[PDB]
């Protein structure tokens, strides 16, 4: 019964624990220079000009 | 060119808003109800006969009102997330087997799936009509002795039969405490909570009652009533 | 044997826990102190779509970024032309529970779906314009509850079967059947590559599933409440989720666990869609208190508010360039704001 | 004020009785004149005529203390240095309690117009500018709006074209140059607009009656088509019977400006309409009433003080102040009721309904939050 | 992590008395309504008894009433069944169990096959 679910359920834990994680400070870092490079193409975070903004 | 190609979307647009209009006369005039249940709850045969005598999807139109019931059906029994998807619903129709045993206290099942409805936010305006089904077969099983709910409910032998109580022809004392009783306990939970916005209607129904096509028309046109008389705030 | 491997699994869920402090030696609260606000964001409604007649409970844009799709409850599939505020199309539906619907990558067709526990698809580029079902995609034991077209003929549809699903809508059947969930798995998003999508169920968890091979390649705890909503960063390495917590979360798959929390004190209601800005800087989110919250994705502030809609904001969208967002509510009205 | 309308008909009378007095007795010192507009009596030669200033105008009793003194030459009348044929004369020396009472109170009235008629444009803007609440029923209550808005400024001007005839004509103790606006069809007209406003409140106010009723009873409906069948109600059968009243009065009736009901048979015509308005607003009043007691005798304490609000908020919006009216304290209260419920109407309606007060909330709010 | 620990079941003669300690960790336990559910042997799962965040709204199912008591420590986020004078009845697994939304009177699903937010049970004997 259960037995398929408990071991199907511990197969998943060890596959999803053998990973290649990585430091909380390096993805913090890409985290951040992805939101610093490309925040020219926001035209929400930079207010696009009225004259070039197709919803006016 | 594109002012003639956008002339020809204006005309599309004329065509489907005509459309909508004509849709939009046949959605409001139908009335969405919301149909849930425990299990073998005898729901069944109420969808049946208010199918034929004028998840699962029923049309009928009782006194040319339309209304439309939606059985939950091939549905988990995690009922928090599609329930929030009957807001529109005019009303909750909560069928409740009151001799469900002669499983497991059926009954304060249904009272407690019955006060998270009304404790939700999102049904807090939303209507619940209340169907202690199976009440011929409560009615032999108390009236026999042999299964109490006095085991499960001990106030009920602390409880004392309403002044308002309208026994049926054959419906002896030891039942009408029994449908009285359970019918005030789901009453605590329609009244300690959201006054006003919405509205408990009990009904006491059978496999063999018919008229319960009526009951829940009655008592739609009496949600509808009550949410108009609060948009003029005259209740 | 069951108490022993379920000692088994507490202690490998220890040891991921364990590991997952030890990929802890900082935080975004340390780490993007020096980084800029983006100021005090304050957007107005531009237009205002109306025509629907019940809550709209789904909207997505067309690859021209004109088109919408809106779902409602009413039984209509709604393709809208934002530019010219036009109805294109008016699609009736079999089951008027309407919970998702999609719009192709390739403009060719339109899926929807809901608690008729199927999904059905619509052509849009038919021969004489006759919007009509090419396929039923039946086959999951829960309501539909979203579906989001992948390019070349697949459908990636979650239900609340606890299952997710790819279907080869040319076949008709599924592919793969991405199980794991044990609760109604509610929102899709398609990473920008469209290999992996990720799933949030009402375990508070998120499933990050490979299409190709059909495992759950990474799972995301951390949120407390059903996962209403999940959208892709702009990168595809990262997701946010927002759930009846009344919070947002952004998982990294990287970092394995969340980024950021984005609460309020003062915020107490349900967020039901996610959407993202060009640079993923700015997080639309849709609330139950009538009103999208754009906050700060490097600093859980709330950098503005989408205010305007009467009742509960059920769906979001951003133009495919940024320009707009979409966004429907239950007050049957979609709201194009810049 | 209350009529320049009576002296004139005194004036005219007078004339028609002393021309023929000085016809039947002539004079044989002080020769014959008719000033065109004032006929003078039969004396006695040897003597001279010492009265009070003529009983025409009212006024005349203020100050009875006031006299006529009129010499006379063997030229009779005076002409003037300059270029002026006018008889020198003095005669507004006697021109300055029922009149003090009828003041307050149409004064009073029409303070309450104007408040009404102020809160009550302000209270259309309010339900124009959100688009939340244009509903259905907030169209009716736009129109009904906008029909009492209508009759306010059709009494101001009502009020205000009387005032200013009888300010000109008493100014310069005229009484001509506006009897050629009077016998005009000019005036006429603007009174079947007048009636029509009138009317269309009533009926505007029927149709908030029948709306709610059917809202009540009938919930099959098209609102598309029904909405569009309760504006031309509202807005076109008061059409349906004040233009045929106008014409009635065209044809059959004569000058004054049709404010005088002297054959009341043909003001039926439009009074009729407007009782029926009435006692419909009053069968769909009561039907409510017995339908929210029997809502609220279903429920579980004390029904009394919430019916007792819930009666004084519905009285006002179906208009039912009527239902007694159809002697001063009876027009008192006939007018101030008809006079305040405006301002009441719009303030159940538009500022303490609970809708609004959300609407306006949030509205506050936002703006707030972006200041 | 929604975690819901639980302590102190096992095997009393009938007739004793008994405290379920539900160490809760995961979720801060004063946000979400929280309650005891229970399946007997007969499959059914039935919600036992009811206890709001702060403490103040308590409800017992019949069979159970005068006879169990709640108590909730929102500081250390652990709730307390005190099960007192027991009946053979009373044999159950006891799942301490959390309503999904915080700062909600509703309570949905607590008592479904397969909710996601229930405890782990303990087996109680009589
Ligand atoms: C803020 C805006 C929307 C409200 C405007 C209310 C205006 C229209 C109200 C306020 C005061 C009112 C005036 C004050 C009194 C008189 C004198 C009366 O013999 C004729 C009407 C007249 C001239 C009223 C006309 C309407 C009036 C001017
Ligand atoms: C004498 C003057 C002030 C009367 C003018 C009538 C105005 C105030 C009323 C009468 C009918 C009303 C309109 C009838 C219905 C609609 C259609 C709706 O989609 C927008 C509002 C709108 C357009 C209403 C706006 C206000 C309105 C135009
Ligand atoms: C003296 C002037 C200001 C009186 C104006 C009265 C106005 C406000 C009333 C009287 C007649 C009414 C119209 C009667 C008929 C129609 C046609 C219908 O399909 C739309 C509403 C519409 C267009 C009404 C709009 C409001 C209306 C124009
Ligand atoms: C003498 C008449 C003209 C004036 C009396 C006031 C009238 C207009 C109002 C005031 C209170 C109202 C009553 C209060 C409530 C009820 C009880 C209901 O079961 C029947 C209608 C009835 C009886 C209403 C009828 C109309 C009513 C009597
Ligand atoms: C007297 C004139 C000037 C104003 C009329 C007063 C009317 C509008 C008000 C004042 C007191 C009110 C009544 C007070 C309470 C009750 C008892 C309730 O069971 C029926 C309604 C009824 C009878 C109310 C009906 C309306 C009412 C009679
Ligand atoms: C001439 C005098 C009598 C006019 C008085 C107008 C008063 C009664 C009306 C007009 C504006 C109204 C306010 C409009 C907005 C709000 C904010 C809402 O959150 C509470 C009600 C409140 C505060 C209303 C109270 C009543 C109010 C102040
Ligand atoms: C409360 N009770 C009553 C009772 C009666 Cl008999 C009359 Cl006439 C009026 C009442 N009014 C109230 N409440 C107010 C309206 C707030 C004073």
């Amino acid at each position: 019964a259960s037995i398929a679910q408990a071991r199907k359920l511990v197969e998943q834990l060890k596959m999803e624990a053998n990973i290649d994680r990585i430091k909380v400070s390096k993805a913090a870092a890409d985290l951040m220079a992805y939101c610093e490079a490309h925040a020219k193409e926001d035209p929400l975070l930079t207010p696009v000009p009225a004259s070039e903004n197709p919803f006016r | 060119d594109q002012r003639n190609e956008e002339k020809a979307q204006r005309e599309a647009n004329k065509k489907i808003e005509k459309q909508l209009q004509k849709d939009k006369q046949v959605y409001r005039a139908t009335h969405r109800l919301l149909l849930l249940g425990a299990g073998e709850s005898g729901k069944n045969t109420i969808v049946k006969q208010m199918r034929i005598l004028h998840i699962f999807e029923t049309k009928f139109q009782v006194d040319k009102v339309n209304f439309h019931m939606f059985d939950v059906g091939a549905q988990r029994d995690e009922r928090r997330k599609w329930i929030q998807c009957f807001n529109d619903v005019t009303a909750i129709i909560f069928v409740v087997a009151s001799s469900s045993y002669n499983q497991t206290n059926r009954l304060q099942a249904a009272l407690k799936l019955f006060d998270s409805i009304w404790n939700n936010k999102w049904l807090r305006d939303t209507s619940v009509i209340l169907f202690l089904n199976k009440q011929d077969l409560l009615a032999e099983k108390v009236l026999a002795g042999k299964s109490k709910i006095e085991d499960y409910f001990p106030e009920f032998a602390r409880y004392t039969t309403p002044e308002d109580a309208t026994p049926e022809p054959g419906e002896d004392p030891r039942v009408t405490r029994a449908k009285y009783f359970i019918r005030d306990e789901f009453l605590r939970i329609s009244t300690a909570s959201g006054d006003g916005r919405h509205y408990c209607y009990p009904h006491f129904t059978c496999a063999v009652d018919t008229e319960n096509i009526r009951r829940v028309f009655n008592d739609c046109r009496d949600i509808i009533q009550r949410m108009h008389l609060r948009q003029y705030e005259l209740l | 044997e069951l108490d022993q491997l379920r000692q088994e699994a507490e202690q490998l869920k220890n040891q991921i826990r364990d590991a997952r402090k030890a990929c802890a030696d900082a935080t975004l609260s340390q780490i993007t102190n020096n980084i800029d606000p983006v100021g005090r964001i304050q957007m107005r409604t531009r237009r205002t779509l109306r025509g629907h007649l019940a809550k709209i409970y789904a909207m997505h844009w067309g690859t021209d970024s004109r088109l919408l799709v809106s779902a409602s409850q009413d039984g209509k599939l709604i393709i809208w032309d934002s530019y010219t505020t036009n109805k294109v199309h008016a699609i009736p539906l079999r089951s008027s529970w309407v919970m998702t619907c999609a719009y192709a990558p390739s403009g060719n067709y339109v899926a929807c779906g809901g608690l008729d526990n199927i999904c059905s698809i619509y052509n849009l580029k038919t021969r004489e314009g006759n919007v009509r079902v090419s396929r039923e995609l039946a086959g999951h034991t829960g309501y539909l509850s979203c579906c989001r077209f992948l390019d070349d003929n697949q459908i990636v549809t979650s239900s609340g079967d606890t299952t997710c699903a790819l279907w080869d809508i040319e076949t008709g059947q599924q592919t793969t059947t991405f199980t794991g969930h044990t609760g109604d798995v509610m929102s899709l998003s398609l990473a920008p590559d469209t290999r992996l999508f990720v799933s949030g169920a009402c375990d508070a968890s998120a499933k990050l599933w490979d299409v190709r091979e059909g495992m759950c390649r990474q799972t995301f705890t951390g949120h407390e409440s059903d996962i209403n909503a999940i959208c892709f960063f702009p990168n595809g390495n990262a997701f946010a989720t927002g759930s009846d917590d009344a919070t947002c979360r952004l998982f990294d798959l990287r970092a394995d666990q969340e980024l950021m929390t984005y609460s309020h004190d003062n915020i107490i209601c349900g967020i039901t869609s996610v959407s993202f800005s060009k640079s993923g800087r700015l997080l639309l989110a849709g609330y139950d208190d009538f009103n999208c919250n754009v906050w700060d994705a490097l600093k859980a502030d709330r950098a503005g508010v989408l205010a305007g809609h009467d009742n509960r904001v059920s769906c979001l969208g951003v133009t495919d360039d940024g320009m707009a967002v979409a966004t429907g509510s239950w007050d049957s009205f979609l709201k194009i704001w810049n | 004020t209350v009529s320049l309308w009576e002296t004139v008909q005194k004036w005219r009378e007078y004339r028609r009785q002393c021309q023929r007095s000085l016809t039947e007795d002539p004079p044989p010192f002080c020769n014959r004149t008719f000033d065109e507009y004032a006929c003078w009596p039969d004396g006695e030669p040897g003597s001279f005529v010492n009265v009070s200033c003529p009983w025409y105008l009212p006024w005349a009793s203020s100050v009875p203390q006031g006299h006529v003194y009129r010499f006379c030459t063997a030229e009779g009348l005076w002409l003037q240095k300059d270029n002026s044929s006018l008889p020198w004369r003095d005669l507004s020396e006697c021109e300055e309690s029922p009149e003090e009472q009828l003041l307050f109170l149409y004064i009073i009235y029409t303070v309450g117009y104007a408040l009404s008629f102020s809160a009550l444009v302000i209270a259309s803007a309010i339900l124009l500018g959100f688009r939340h609440l244009h509903c259905t029923r907030n169209y009716i209550h736009l129109n009904l709006f906008a029909s009492f808005i209508l009759r306010a400024l059709s009494v101001f001007i009502k009020d205000a074209a009387l005032k200013w005839m009888y300010s000109t004509a008493a100014q310069q103790h005229q009484w001509d140059g506006l009897l050629s606006y009077q016998d005009s069809l000019s005036c006429r007209l603007v009174f079947l607009l007048m009636q029509y406003c009138v009317a269309a409140n009533y009926y505007w106010l029927l149709v908030e009656g029948v709306y709610l009723y059917t809202l009540l009873a009938f919930s099959v409906l098209s609102e598309q088509w029904i909405f569009r069948l309760y504006v031309s109600i509202g807005w076109g059968v008061p059409l349906l019977f004040v233009v045929p009243w106008g014409i009635v009065k065209y044809l059959y009736e004569d000058e004054g400006c049709w404010t005088r009901n002297s054959n009341m048979n043909y003001w039926l015509i439009i009074r009729l309409p407007i009782l029926f308005a009435i006692g419909v607003n009053f069968l769909i009043f009561v039907r409510v009433i017995c339908i929210v007691v029997s809502k609220l005798k279903a429920n579980l304490t004390d029904i009394k003080c919430r019916l007792a609000k819930s009666t004084l908020t519905l009285i006002p919006l179906l208009g039912t102040h009527e239902v007694i009216f159809a002697r001063f304290i009876k027009l008192f209260t006939e007018l101030s009721f008809t006079s305040f419920q405006g301002l009441m109407v719009a303030i159940l309606y538009c500022f303490v309904n609970n809708e609004v007060q959300l609407e306006f909330r949030k509205s506050w709010e936002r703006w707030r939050l972006e200041h | 992590q929604v975690q819901l620990q639980e302590s102190g079941g096992g095997l009393v003669q009938p007739g004793g008395s008994l405290r379920l300690s539900c160490a809760a960790s995961g979720f801060t336990f004063s946000n979400y309504k929280m309650n005891w559910v229970r399946q007997a042997p007969g499959k059914g799962l039935e919600w036992v008894s009811d206890i709001s965040q702060s403490g103040a709204s308590i409800s017992y199912t019949g069979s159970v009433k005068g006879r169990f008591t709640i108590s909730r420590d929102n500081a250390k986020n652990t709730l307390y069944l005190q099960m007192n004078s027991l009946k053979p009845e009373d044999t159950a697994v006891y799942y301490c169990a959390r309503c999904p939304a915080p700062f909600t009177r509703d309570c949905f699903d607590v008592t479904s096959t397969t909710y996601a937010y229930r405890g782990q049970g303990t087996q109680v004997t009589v």
